């Protein structure tokens, strides 16, 4: 269990995917040419689970950039790192999917699906022990979106046994590009849930309000969303990435994060929350950290734990500070809140401590929650997509792709299942 | 003399048994390329460490042991350590990947592809022996692994070897060091294959060690090789009587006849007395008397428990160091007088006392003091079923809720089996209950 | 905050000391079914002593001792007295006590009976009352379970005016430190009918028991004479104090009792903790001399001592381990 | 109180000390259990690979 093959699809699919690149080649000491630069060996340890070995000690990114527009890939190649891909792994098309989901899935998607997968095979044949999967998309536009899910599906035919794993953006009216964007919500969660071992919710609703609220940033950009989406990705990829107490793989975090099958939909959480270029100065104590990545200030889906319970949860810890003090606090929080955590699993929180700290922080903790709290994000997308449908508003766009009014209503009915099937686990 | 064959299964089977190893060599004074200066005999002979160390012409002594692992990552420290040049590479077995905590992954699933490779180079061991007595198992209760494949070749070994004793080294899993959540449920499994073909297990519950080493060693946040080196003292003190002369204890089947007079109730606690810092100045050194007490606190023990609320059935005393029989018998008086000690009405209130001369040994650099006397206590009492009921309350929890459960039967296993394991666990616990009460 | 669970429903006891925990605002109360606590307030049957002690971050404690129950049960307080080096066979304070099960000690009962019959004395016994032993044996395998028999107590002390029959409760917290405390305020639990010395065949004269009783409130509220009261009757009565005719008997049955079963029963260095709440029920004769009946696993409080005794165990027994933000006790000295 | 079975030797010496007296599946059912399971696991790969298809 080493390789992980990364694919990123569509705009926000390559902009949060170019980011993670950037991000975790600076942590692992590579520059914008392919060369390790670094000064500690335990960097180059575990390197061969997101990069592959090449002639002259030059390090390849296992990433597969797909868009059915140029436009944003162009911006990755012409941007700080987008010289390390290797040039064979940049697949597009050239019409785009318009914001639409059945464009991505079931027509223009398609036509370049198999171009893909050919992209695809060739990255998994090099591999001495196929981990699984990564994908970074959001479930709003068409590519991503729709293109995405199809992709997940046709992997899922030709892997079956190898672990799916998703970065997924979910909209919000707060960062709206289109009104149809609850509609290719709808539609994506439903292959989600079947198709997919994990998926952090990334909720655009939840990174807008930290910008806001926290961050004090009173109109932000893409930019400053995607800055906390890196840090919270460059997290939770951390032990798969670096050497520890534990021997980290998908596998083994999807059999202990997930009890039932349809519930993998994770809430992501960091701390501590920082703006971009300013750097805060004072490092935070142990106490500090662990107050903060279980506060909803900090949780990357606009989900309140206090309204749910946590089923399992997963939390690491990077930088030198005392294991010990560590275990005390992450003890103290479930002491102090065990009405919170599920009683029928028996101890459900995990935690991990990386001496390696990332970029720009001395102490930084990472959170990943399988809380029932989560069928408030999947909820406000139902609401959403209802008020429309039940009007059939924007359904010609669709329509006019081939799909049929049963296959919404079916995708409605899935999630609203989903989040009966959450609330199941809230009661008991 | 009549030969052991060592088997490490999984993680903490693979370290428990690098621990003891590197303590073996220490004790018979064999180093790490393999020579051993105070043998005479070259190539050959049928010494009390032949048992755990067989000989090339060249006079490197090469332990019994097979080492299997369905991940690479373990074993490749085996195969670049230390103690590289020990073992030949046939006795070191790796898979591509694990059994990803999943008891069903390495019982059906992975197991099936190694489990006949496996039980080859058992055979190819087994073979060299003029007269194999059986097979000491090291493996834990809560890995995939460990459970798992564990389990299944517990099945096989029963078949290939169905006159040879079989004894376990099991690590109990404990929230404070786990890896996983599902823990409970592999635990639960591995008992249920294995309770028939297992003549005598020894469990060490994690949380014990890891207790003793921040009570007794002063070590903050304990790491396995802390536990391991802990461990392999246990271990040790177990095996010491295949390993060197004496009268108690010399075959695999006097550990039966000692410890287990119920078939079923195989499971005799150990307890360890003394642990004692190497970084802490000034130490009295404990008396026979004081140790012996020691083995009645429920703090030195390997599983906590209270042996004064349950009933005894056997008890071995195994001392090292300078020890005589008389300061013996006068301890065992005086703790008779004090404590609450109680035997089942079928059986003699009494111990079975091994004394071995030579100190305990400990590795160079380690957490562990040089002491003069230790002693290792091994007791079959009820009380260790508080183990079992902790265990299956966990297993209850989750079961009741079918969480988890789904990882398990896409493995190729049914519902059924989860209940027919706890149904034995629950008949397990009934034993208990009889003999005890 | 500290945590704590319920898990005895009818304790009456131990509602009081949930509620005054509550109440400081430093105590949250949690669902049966969470292992997460500091305190248990336990179950009466099957507690589950195996499970305690093995949450990391918490310190446990628990109302009840593993073991305990050898005092508390009839049949096992016989056997420990008899047992016991400590209590031996000859034992001044506890009446000559025999166990028999229905279809064993019956040969040395039926030896015992003679010498009273040898004598020609005072050959009656408890288990319902009867004189002759033919008759006592016939009730035992009438009933399946088994019974103790014990020498009847044929001359007690009499309360005037009224000629009536008593039994003295004491109430005794051994702490997680294994301090024996004896309650300062105990409780009479009166007759109110005179005591027959013929016809034992009457049970309300016979038999003091609180809910048997319920002629009832006649000389005190619910057959109920306290400390106070009690000491200046025997004061006035009989020209001594409560303290020295009947109170360091006491002292010494309850020490003597719990110092017996202290090694089996300990929690020093174990890996939770335990208190207890025990119930002693006494009985004095004519010439001033207690005698102890039995020993209660969980006993019910006096309705008046409820409010100052339950303070008292959550003061020492419960906040002594679990320090927050005089002494209603008498130690024991040992 | 009785100390018997006294054994010595140069290493060390053994005893007992009496305080009180008193008062399997074939090679075949295996090879069949496990292949039941690989059967379960090739049915529910083929009713994953059945249901893509559709
Ligand atoms: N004492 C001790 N315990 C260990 C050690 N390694 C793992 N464990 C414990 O064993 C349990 C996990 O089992 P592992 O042996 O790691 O799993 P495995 O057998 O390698 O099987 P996989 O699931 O395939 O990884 C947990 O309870 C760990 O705390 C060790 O070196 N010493
Ligand atoms: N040996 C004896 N001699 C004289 N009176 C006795 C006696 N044994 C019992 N009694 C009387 O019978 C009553 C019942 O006591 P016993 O201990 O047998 O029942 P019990 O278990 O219901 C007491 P409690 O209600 O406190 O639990 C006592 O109040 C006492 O006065
Ligand atoms: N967080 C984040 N969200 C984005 C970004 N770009 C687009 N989105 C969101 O993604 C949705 C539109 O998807 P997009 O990726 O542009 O469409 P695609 O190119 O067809 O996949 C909207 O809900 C946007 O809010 C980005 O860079 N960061
Ligand atoms: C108590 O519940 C648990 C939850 C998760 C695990 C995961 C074990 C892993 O092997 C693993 C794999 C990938 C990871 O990165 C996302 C992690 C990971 O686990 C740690 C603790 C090391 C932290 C993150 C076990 C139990
Ligand atoms: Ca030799
Ligand atoms: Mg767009
Ligand atoms: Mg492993």
């Amino acid at each position: 269990m080493r390789e992980i093959v990364h694919i990123q699809a569509g705009q926000c699919g390559n902009q949060i995917g170019a980011k993670f690149w950037e991000v975790i080649s600076d942590e692992h000491g590579i520059d914008p040419t392919g060369s390790y630069h670094g000064d500690s060996d335990l960097q180059l340890e575990r390197i061969n689970v997101y990069y592959n070995e090449a002639t002259g000690n030059k390090y390849v990114p296992r990433a597969i950039l797909v868009d059915l527009e140029p436009g944003t890939m162009d911006s990755v190649r012409s941007g700080p790192f987008g010289q390390i891909f290797r040039p064979d792994n940049f697949v597009f098309g050239q019409s785009g999917a318009g914001n639409n989901w059945a464009k991505g899935h079931y027509t223009e998607g398609a036509e370049l699906v198999d171009s893909v997968l050919d992209v695809v095979r060739k990255e998994s044949e090099s591999c001495d022990c196929l981990q699984g999967f990564q994908l970074t998309h959001s479930l709003g536009g068409g590519t991503g979106s729709g293109m995405g899910t199809l992709l997940i599906s046709k992997i899922r035919e030709e892997y079956p046994d190898r672990i799916m794993n998703t970065f997924s953006v979910m909209p919000s009216p707060k960062v709206s590009d289109t009104v149809v964007e609850p509609y290719n919500a709808t539609l994506s969660v439903h292959q989600l849930v079947e198709n997919t071992d994990e998926t952090y919710c990334i909720d655009n609703e939840a990174l807008y309000d930290i910008c806001f609220r926290t961050l004090k940033l009173t109109t932000p950009t893409y930019g400053d969303l995607n800055h906390l989406v890196s840090a919270t990705m460059s997290g939770v990829t951390t032990c798969l990435r670096f050497p520890g107490q534990l021997n980290a793989d998908l596998r083994k975090l999807a059999v202990n994060m997930v009890p039932f099958p349809r519930l993998h939909f994770f809430m992501p959480g960091f701390a501590p929350l920082t703006s971009r270029g300013s750097q805060q100065y004072r490092a935070l104590t142990v106490p500090e950290l662990t107050q903060q990545m279980f506060d909803s200030k900090n949780m990357m889906a606009a989900c309140d734990p206090r309204h749910g319970r946590y089923l399992t949860v997963a939390a690491i810890f990077r930088g030198r500070m005392s294991m010990k003090e560590v275990d005390e606090q992450m003890l103290n929080v479930q002491n102090k809140n065990s009405s919170y955590f599920v009683e029928w699993i028996p101890n459900n929180v995990k935690t991990a401590v990386c001496d390696i700290p990332p970029r720009g922080l001395k102490m930084s903790a990472t959170f990943i929650g399988n809380s029932t709290a989560i069928q408030e994000l999947f909820k406000r997308i139902s609401e959403q997509f209802t008020a429309m449908f039940r009007r059939k508003a924007f359904l010609h766009w669709y329509t006019g792709e081939g799909m049929d009014e049963m296959e919404f209503t079916e995708a409605e009915s899935n999630m609203n299942d989903l989040v009966s099937e959450y609330q199941q686990y809230q009661d008991a | 003399m009549r030969e052991c064959i060592s088997i490490h299964v999984g993680q903490a089977g693979v370290q428990i048994g690098n621990a003891c190893w590197e303590l073996y060599c220490l004790e018979h004074g064999i180093q790490p390329d393999g020579q051993m200066p105070s043998d005479k005999t070259i190539g050959g002979g049928d010494d009390s460490f032949n048992t755990f160390f067989s000989e090339t012409g060249a006079g490197k002594h090469v332990p019994r042991a097979v080492f299997v692992d369905l991940e690479p990552t373990v074993i490749d420290e085996v195969r670049t350590g230390t103690y590289r040049q020990l073992f030949h590479p046939e006795q070191l077995i790796t898979g591509k990947e694990d059994a990803a905590n999943n008891y069903a992954r390495g019982h059906y699933t992975i197991g099936k592809e190694i489990i006949d490779l496996v039980l080859d180079r058992i055979r190819k061991l087994a073979d060299q022996c003029t007269g194999l007595q059986g097979f000491l198992v090291f493996h834990s209760f809560g890995g995939g692994t460990g459970s798992g494949f564990t389990s299944l070749l517990m099945e096989r070994l029963s078949v290939d070897y169905g006159k040879k004793s079989k004894l376990e080294f099991s690590i109990y899993p404990a929230p404070q060091v786990s890896t996983a959540v599902v823990e409970p449920y592999n635990s639960i499994l591995t008992t249920h294959t294995t309770l028939e073909h297992s003549d005598c297990a020894f469990m060490v519950d994690n949380e014990a060690i890891y207790d003793i080493c921040r009570r007794n060693l002063d070590i903050e946040r304990p790491t396995y090789t802390n536990l391991n080196r802990l461990i392999s003292q246990i271990v040790s003190s177990i095996t010491a009587s295949l390993r060197f002369d004496g009268a108690l204890n010399v075959d695999l089947t006097e550990f039966q006849t000692n410890l287990v007079p119920y078939p079923r109730i195989h499971f005799p606690l150990a307890t360890y007395a003394p642990v004692i810092s190497a970084e802490k100045a000034y130490h009295e050194q404990l008396s026979v008397a004081e140790i012996t007490n020691a083995c009645f606190e429920p703090a030195n023990q390997m599983v906590k428990c209270d042996p004064r609320h349950g009933k005894y059935m056997a008890c071995c005393l195994l001392y090292r160091g300078d020890v005589v029989p008389k300061d013996v018998n006068a301890a065992i008086a005086t703790i008779k007088t004090k404590r609450s000690i109680q035997f089942v009405d079928w059986c003699p209130t009494g111990f079975k006392v091994g004394i071995n001369y030579q100190p305990p040994t400990v590795v160079p650099g380690g957490d562990l003091a040089k002491v003069q006397r230790a002693v290792c206590m091994l007791s079959n009492t009820t009380a260790i079923a508080e183990a079992w009921a902790r265990l299956d309350h966990k297993f209850d929890l989750m079961y009741a809720k079918r969480a988890f459960v789904h990882w398990y039967v896409g493995e190729g296993m049914e519902e059924g089996e989860f209940s027919e394991a706890r149904e034995d666990m629950a008949a397990l616990e009934k034993d208990y209950e009889e003999v005890g009460v | 905050m500290y945590t704590f669970v319920v898990r005895d429903e009818n304790s009456s006891v131990y509602a009081e000391v949930s509620r005054l925990l509550l109440a400081t605002g430093q105590w949250k109360r949690l669902r049966k079914d969470n292992p997460r606590f500091n305190l248990m307030l336990g179950e009466r049957n099957r507690l589950p002593f195996g499970r305690l002690g093995h949450e990391p971050g918490l310190v446990q404690l628990v109302n009840y001792y593993r073991g305990a129950d050898k005092l508390c049960r009839k049949a096992s307080l016989v056997k420990l007295i008899k047992t016991s080096p400590e209590l031996s066979e000859s034992c001044t304070w506890f009446p000559e006590s025999y166990v028999i099960y229905p279809t064993d000690e019956r040969e040395v009962f039926l030896a015992a009976y003679n010498r009273r019959r040898e004598g020609r004395e005072g050959n009656v016994w408890i288990a319902l009352i009867s004189s002759e032993a033919s008759e006592l044996l016939d009730f035992i395998d009438e009933q399946g379970q088994v019974h103790v028999i014990q020498k009847y107590l044929e001359k007690p002390l009499l309360l005037e005016p009224g000629h009536r029959k008593f039994d003295i409760r004491s109430w005794v917290l051994v702490d997680h430190l294994y301090n024996i405390y004896l309650y300062r305020e105990g409780v009479l639990r009166t007759s109110s009918e005179p005591y027959n010395s013929a016809n034992f065949q009457d049970k309300t004269c016979h038999l003091t028991n609180h809910c048997i009783q319920k002629n009832y409130g006649r000389y005190e509220e619910g057959n109920e004479m306290f400390f106070e009261e009690f000491n200046q009757y025997l004061m006035d009565a009989l020209n001594t104090t409560l303290e020295n005719s009947i109170l360091l008997q006491i002292k010494h049955i309850i020490r003597s009792c719990l110092m017996c079963i202290e090694p089996a029963i300990s929690t020093k260095h174990l890996h939770y903790q335990s208190f207890q709440l025990f119930g002693f029920d006494f009985m004095v004769d004519e010439e001033l001399k207690v005698w102890l009946i039995e020993v209660n696993g969980a006993p019910a409080c006096a309705q008046k001592l409820y409010a100052e005794l339950c303070q008292g165990i959550v003061d020492v027994a419960i906040s002594s381990v679990f320090p927050l933000a005089t002494s209603i006790f008498i130690k024991l000295h040992h | 109180m009785e100390v018997i079975e006294l054994n010595k030797c140069t290493s060390g010496q053994s005893f007992e000390v009496i305080l009180k007296p008193p008062s399997d599946p074939s090679l075949e059912e295996i090879q069949k259990k496990l292949e039941a399971a690989e059967e379960r696991r090739k049915y529910q790969e083929a009713e994953l690979l059945k249901h893509l298809a559709e």
